[PDB]
């Protein structure tokens, strides 16, 4: 009885749960009144039920102190100001401190500086927790591909994706306004940094495959206009194979986000889109050259003489 | 059958299915061109060769109204160049045996140019007599039966049935009609087939007792049911003495040679003798208990109710849509709740419709109680799930808007559903036809403003029924047993239950009479009012201690100034308001020990003690000085003053917070204190207080995850929580309808699915396995979260002048005022 009281002060500060920290209290209550009057005219009872009442007592501090508001610098902090003591850093780190050492920082009499620590970790806990949202949701979330004519792996449906991904900016860059987040703010704009590469690489991403399919359904399949542009057709089955190099590449990645940590994929981005657009000028040259070659072609338009 | 030519039909409802449903659209991510129905079987005829075509005569009809922008992509298949114009694609070529229709009876939004395109055929009267139209319809119902039943017992029935009503005096009956007071009336000829319809339904429902009794008491019979049928079908609109006019009428002119048609005629038939005679008062008592005072599944049997109960009954088991009409307090809704959940073959799916209610919301209502299977009659189907008839219930049918052409589309959608019994798969481009789900409606007469008239189409399709406020003295009768059972709670004034109920009932139908909507629109006095009073009464009693007379008849005052007079304009209402209810006590009550009852002379209230009671005027100034002190001292600090007026505003939010449902509308003007008086109640009560937090481009998304948030607090954490809302907060009207269906509902029906329903799910588990609750059928795990949420939410709605559109709306609106 005594012998469980002590191993539930001796449990690190992890393990204890509020519930299980609540029906252990109710165990020990109950089991008090069951002790003979030579137990409780011994000291052992008056020591257990003056520890259960107190541990009783500051049951709501601890519910408080038990969310996932609070990081290991707070508890560092609460130590060095409440009880002028420290916990060695790789054990508070950790969160694995015996009950015993919180208890004797006196709860409830300096229960106002706990008070305001708390507040100041829930403040960041609601960063915490949108961060943790991204950090998992993004971490695959992958883009759903299929085949097209035995060619590339256009994605399906990933506007919804890309929609997610711009709304997951917009809550990172309006929780950077919070009054406890200091704590992450690397991490932060880690994490600023990989979602708006994400960013530059969906909004090229929507135009290259919209200019991609554009051109093929115009280059790849009838050989009448590919032996009419020969040099912009070659330009464009190279793009195609890069291209088809660098989809393979994120596609078996199966990490939306470590898309950016493939090297030279920005790049590749980039000049990609560039040629693509170059292209698509030069088709529209060549539709403008041919037009003035014979007047008529002005009335059938540009799928039509295509 | 003259040419000898195959026949091909598709029927399509235009406003039901958009242009990416119909004509299909390309998709936004690869311009794939989804085919849309009217292109998929364009090309199943033309492209593909296996089914017979050129033979064959392909027809297609657009049932519904139909609007310029749809024949836009048709203009060109309209035109003589006789090809179909594709967004992207092909364009598929029409042969001449694919004919095209339209039908509609509105031309306001047609170009003339698509008259002169279109071959014009009009219909400037009715194309068949009365007479012709009612034989053709018992050939159809006998065709029906046939098939199913006896053919003998069927052919004498019939022949009963054609020489039972003459066409003579059905002219002068239909006539007569005519010349008689409908609510959303229509034309003699559309209420025809719903007659013929119900009555051999329900002369087949006495088939085993047709071959026992001699033919005269037959026709006697047949003839009591056939006049029945007429009444209830053609007059189930009439105000209800206009029903015994036309009662009396039809006994007049239709043969008397049978058995009479009476008010209140029934046969209760039992196989214990040939019991077919007219049977009359047969009310039965009922004893409840204390308890059961608001559980909004409780009805009280009145003949009136009884009478609705068993013609409701017949015409679902007539198998034919029902449409509802009545006044706003006219309990329609909770009546035919307790009509059907009681019974052991119709299941009910209450869906309250909204300004804009999308089809797949309905779709997805129908699949939680229904399943997809395919055999070869219909290819795919959408029928029940379990053995029991499944019904919806459509509510409001008229509170959704019409479109930019007119015409709402879901409407025609029910209209599809209970017309071809069916309707089309937009993603699988099918039609899928429906096993026998009924179609039930209520809906307030278009007199009432905010109502759209409804279209002839749709009403005619279904029966119509008026049931309005059911007299003085059945609300005498129905609150008395209300009150007997308040009265359970404390037996010493048991006897006085008859003169709470008669004052109750005067001074509901005083305040009906002296306040209209011409003072302002929203004088509306309801039974509902009384049984909110009713419900303050027994909370009262329940809290508060054991009462004397003079105790009793207090509260009760107090709760009438609560629910009727707050309501209530200027000081000469008021006032005449107090002196009403002076002359009811001093007529309905022998008692005469009270004091002064006017609202500053009544101070009752439960936050001074544990039990609710008359207190002190100047203990209760005190009380509130000291919390507001206290809220200056941790609360906002704001220059604030005390008086008699918010007191009395503090005591009537207190009182509107501990119901049950909190749902409060404080109607005002500005810098009065309300928003934060409001604030300061809730505090003494220690509520928490949530504000919406709105912008210049707050989509619906923002008030989406604010509200699914403090309700998930409401019910993960039991927060207790306490909604303000202004008339700032109001500016679209997506999340109006939104505010608007959590009120008149008490759950989100649109995002509870996916994702949110198994969170839902797993929270609810969560809650009651950490609360010790076995509770674990998912139905009823619904039913609670509905409770839960009942319990802890209280909303109120602080606004401006009435004489805001904006304002106005919001007072006007059903659910608010309701
Ligand atoms: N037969 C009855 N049994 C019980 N309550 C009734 C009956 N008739 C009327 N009422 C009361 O009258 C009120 C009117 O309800 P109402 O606002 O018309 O409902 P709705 O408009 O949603 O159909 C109801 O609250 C109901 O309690
Ligand atoms: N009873 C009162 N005594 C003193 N000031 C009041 C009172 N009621 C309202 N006010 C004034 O109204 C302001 C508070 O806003 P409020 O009246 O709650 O807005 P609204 O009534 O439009 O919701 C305060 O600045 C206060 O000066």
């Amino acid at each position: 009885l005594w012998e469980d009281v002590q191993r539930t002060f001796e449990t690190p500060w992890c393990r204890v749960d509020v519930l299980l920290l609540q029906s252990d209290l109710a165990n020990f209550l109950r089991r008090a009144d069951e002790l003979p009057r030579a137990v409780k005219q011994f000291e052992m009872y008056k020591s257990l039920f003056s520890q259960v009442n107190m541990l009783t007592s500051v049951n709501k501090i601890l519910v408080e102190l038990k969310d996932g508001a609070l990081k290991p610098r707070h508890w560092n902090m609460i130590f060095r100001d409440i009880g002028k003591r420290q916990i060695q850093k790789n054990l508070l780190d950790k969160l694995e401190f015996s009950l015993k050492d919180v208890m004797v920082l006196n709860l409830t009499l300096n229960e106002i500086l706990l008070t305001k620590i708390i507040e100041r970790a829930q403040k960041e806990f609601v960063i915490e927790k949108s961060l943790n949202r991204i950090k998992k949701f993004w971490k695959e979330a992958q883009y759903e591909v299929i085949e097209h004519s035995s060619g590339l792996k256009l994605v399906r449906e990933w506007d919804v994706l890309e929609q997610a991904c711009k709304e997951d900016l917009e809550e990172l860059v309006s929780m950077k306004a919070s009054n406890y987040y200091k704590i992450f703010e690397q991490d932060c704009l880690d994490l600023e940094s990989k979602l708006t590469k994400l960013s530059e690489i969906q909004v090229n991403w929507v135009e290259v495959q919209f200019y991609w399919l554009d051109l093929y359904g115009i280059l790849g399949e009838n050989l009448d206009i590919q032996n009419f542009l020969p040099l912009e057709t070659s330009k464009f089955k190279s793009l195609t194979s890069e291209y088809k190099m660098i989809t393979t590449r994120a596609f078996q990645l199966d990490t939306t986000i470590e898309v950016i940590h493939i090297p030279n994929f920005d790049t590749t981005l980039k000049l990609t889109i560039d040629s693509l657009k170059m292209i698509k000028s030069s088709l529209s040259t060549f539709l403008e050259r041919q037009r003035r070659q014979f007047p008529r072609f002005y009335f059938l338009g540009n799928d039509d003489l295509l | 059958i003259f040419d000898g030519h195959a026949n091909v039909v598709y029927v399509i409802d235009t406003k039901v299915l958009t242009k990416e449903s119909l004509y299909g659209s390309m998709l936004k991510a690869t311009l794939e061109w989804r085919d849309g129905l009217f292109t998929s079987i364009l090309r199943r005829v033309n492209d593909d060769i296996t089914g017979t075509f050129k033979n064959s005569r392909i027809w297609v009809v657009f049932d519904s109204d139909l609007d310029p922008e749809y024949v836009e992509a048709m203009n060109s298949v309209l035109d003589d160049n006789k090809i179909l114009t594709l967004p992207n694609g092909e364009r598929l070529p029409i042969p001449p045996n694919f004919r095209i229709l339209f039908e509609t009876d509105n031309l306001d939004h047609t170009t003339p140019a698509t008259i002169t395109r279109c071959g014009l055929l009009w219909f400037s009267t009715d194309v068949c007599s009365i007479s012709s139209k009612i034989d053709h319809l018992l050939n159809k119902s006998y065709e029906a039966l046939d098939n199913k039943l006896s053919m003998f017992e069927l052919d004498k029935l019939k022949d009963l049935i054609s020489d039972s009503f003459d066409m003579a005096s059905l002219t002068n009956i239909f006539t007569c009609s005519n010349d008689l007071v409908h609510i959303l009336g229509v034309r003699t000829f559309n209420k025809l087939e719903t007659a013929v319809q119900l009555a051999v339904h329900l002369i087949s429902s006495y088939r085993q007792w047709f071959q026992n009794l001699d033919d005269k008491s037959l026709k006697d019979v047949i003839t009591l049911l056939i006049k029945r049928s007429l009444l209830y079908a053609l007059a189930g609109d009439s105000t209800g003495e206009s029903q015994r006019a036309f009662i009396q009428t039809i006994n007049t002119y239709f043969g008397h040679d049978s058995q009479e048609l009476s008010d209140y005629s029934t046969i209760v038939i039992a196989n214990d003798k040939l019991s077919f005679s007219s049977f009359c008062s047969e009310i039965p008592s009922v004893s409840l208990e204390a308890h059961e005072v608001m559980r909004p599944d409780i009805v009280i049997p009145t003949i009136d109710t009884i009478k609705h109960e068993k013609i409701f009954y017949d015409l679902l088991n007539s198998k034919r849509g029902i449409i509802l009409c009545g006044p706003p307090g006219s309990g329609k809704t909770m009546i035919m709740n307790n009509a059907l959940r009681n019974s052991s073959l119709y299941d009910v799916v209450g869906i309250n419709f909204s300004k804009d209610t999308t089809t797949e919301h309905i779709l997805s209502a129908l699949h939680r109680h229904t399943n997809y299977v395919t055999t070869s009659k219909g290819l795919t189907l959408l029928p029940k799930s379990d053995i029991k008839n499944l019904v919806l219930f459509c509510d409001e049918i008229n509170l959704p808007k019409l479109d930019k052409y007119g015409s709402q589309n879901v409407v025609l959608f029910l209209r599809q559903l209970m017309e071809k019994q069916g309707f089309w798969k937009t993603p699988e481009n099918k039609w899928v036809t429906i096993e026998r789900i009924h179609i039930v409606g209520a809906c307030n007469p278009p007199t009432d403003p905010g109502r759209i008239p409804m279209s002839e189409r749709f009403t005619r399709h279904a029966a119509i029924l008026y049931l309005g406020y059911p007299s003085g003295k059945s609300l005498s009768q129905i609150y008395e047993i209300y009150y007997k059972a308040i009265f359970k709670l404390v037996p010493e004034f048991r006897s006085y239950t008859e003169p709470f109920a008669r004052a109750s009932v005067h001074l509901y139908n005083e305040c009906k009479a002296r306040y209209s909507t011409g003072l302002q629109s929203h004088y509306l006095f309801s039974p509902r009012e009384l049984t909110r009073l009713v419900r303050g009464v027994y909370t009262a009693i329940n809290t508060g201690p054991r009462q004397t007379l003079r105790s009793l008849i207090r509260l009760w005052a107090y709760e009438a100034w609560r629910i009727f007079a707050d309501r209530l304009v200027g000081v000469k209402e008021k006032n005449s308001f107090e002196q009403l209810l002076y002359e009811t006590v001093d007529k309905y009550l022998p008692n005469q020990d009270l004091g002064n009852i006017s609202s500053t002379s009544l101070l009752f209230s439960g936050l001074l003690s544990l039990d609710f009671k008359e207190v002190n005027k100047t203990d209760l100034v005190n009380f509130i000085e000291e919390r507001f002190k206290t809220f200056c001292d941790e609360e906002l600090e704001v220059p604030m003053v005390i008086h008699e007026s918010m007191v009395d505003h503090i005591l009537r939010i207190d009182r509107a917070l501990k119901q049950v449902q909190g749902h409060m509308m404080l109607i005002g003007a500005s810098r009065t204190g309300k928003t934060i008086l409001t604030r300061f109640v809730a505090w003494l009560n220690g509520l928490k207080i949530v504000q919406p937090k709105i912008h210049r481009h707050s989509n619906l998304s923002d008030f989406d995850m604010i509200l699914k948030k403090a309700i998930s607090d409401c019910s993960l954490k039991e927060s207790r929580t306490c909604l303000i809302i202004d008339e700032s907060n109001i500016l679209e009207t997506a999340f109006l309808e939104r505010m608007n269906t959590l009120l008149a509902n008490a759950d989100i029906p649109d995002l509870f699915q996916g994702e949110e329903y198994d969170k839902l799910l797993n929270n609810l588990r969560n809650k009651t396995r950490s609360l010790g609750l076995l509770l674990d059928t998912e139905q009823e795990l619904y039913d609670w979260f509905v409770g839960e949420i009942a319990k802890n939410l209280h909303v109120v709605f602080t606004i401006c002048d009435p004489t805001n559109n904006k304002s106005s709306a919001m007072i006007s609106s059903p659910a608010l005022f309701n």
